[PDB]
């Protein structure tokens, strides 16, 4: 079964590495956690005061993402209106995924920012809805995958690299790309021997289950354009969430 | 799309 050429390492090394300089707490993390208290997103009689808490704490993961995409030559290598267009489509899909493998199941609880622990609770009541049980049941399940800085870095750059978003002008220089990257990730898979049965195919299931969670978000905003001014939300989350 | 289009420099 076919390991990673010398092409695909250089690729491997070049995404590892972006993903690991943008990774917040890169891995001082574990215990750098400071667990939000149970006060703030129960069930009602949502709150606005924990859902403008929650769109200050996301800035930062946004900015996150943005650097890591720059960190890819081949992302960089393209018209500044397509760079714009991919990061749009794939930021919830990342933050979602950076979210859930810091799962820890003692707690049940995702980190945020590399120092924040959230319940399933807070972050539905908080504003995300089904999106909430979503990402935590991702989290359980990655839980099992054992996924190192390689793959979900593999796993963003598969993401970010999504040819099939409207607007995008070179349409098959993504699709190259994309496909460079998943092959690079396949071949990392079958070298690194994971105990799990049929590795590969549950992985192409969870691409999907992000593509859900980034997908929903013409839905869990409108959510939240009912009761207030656009001008309570810092400027980034507007852009990159409308 | 200003401050993503300031931020992609
Ligand atoms: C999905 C995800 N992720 C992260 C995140 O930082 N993940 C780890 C990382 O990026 O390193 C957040 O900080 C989030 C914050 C809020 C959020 O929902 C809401 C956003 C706005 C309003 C209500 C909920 C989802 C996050």
């Amino acid at each position: 079964k076919p390991e990673p050429t010398d092409e695909e390492w250089e690729l491997i090394k070049t995404v590892t590495e972006a993903h690991v300089a943008t990774n917040a707490q890169g891995s001082h993390w574990k215990q750098k956690r400071k667990f939000l208290p149970e006060d703030i997103g129960q069930a009602p009689i949502d709150d606005l005061e924990a859902f403008s808490h929650f769109t200050k704490i996301i800035t930062p993961a946004i900015t996150r993402v943005v650097d890591f995409a720059k960190k890819l030559p081949m992302f960089c290598e393209l018209p500044c209106e397509d760079q714009i267009i991919l990061l749009k489509g794939c930021c919830m899909e990342i933050m979602s995924l950076r979210a859930a493998v810091r799962y820890d199941p003692e707690s049940e609880t995702l980190t945020l920012n590399g120092e924040m622990a959230v319940t399933r609770g807070q972050l539905k009541n908080g504003g995300l809805g089904v999106v909430s049980d979503a990402i935590f049941d991702l989290g359980m399940s990655l839980s099992s995958f054992n996924l190192d800085d390689t793959e979900v870095a593999l796993l963003q750059a598969v993401l970010l690299m999504s040819s099939d978003r409207p607007g995008l002008a070179c349409v098959e220089r993504i699709e190259k790309y994309q496909d460079s990257f998943l092959l690079a990730f396949e071949h990392y898979i079958n070298y690194r021997k994971h105990h799990v049965t049929h590795f590969w195919p549950k992985l192409l299931m969870k691409v999907t289950d992000l593509r859900m969670i980034g997908a929903c978000h013409a839905s869990r905003f409108l959510h939240m354009k009912v009761e207030c001014p656009t001008e309570l939300f810092p400027p980034l989350f507007l852009e990159v969430f409308e | 799309n200003a401050l993503l289009r300031y931020l992609l420099d």
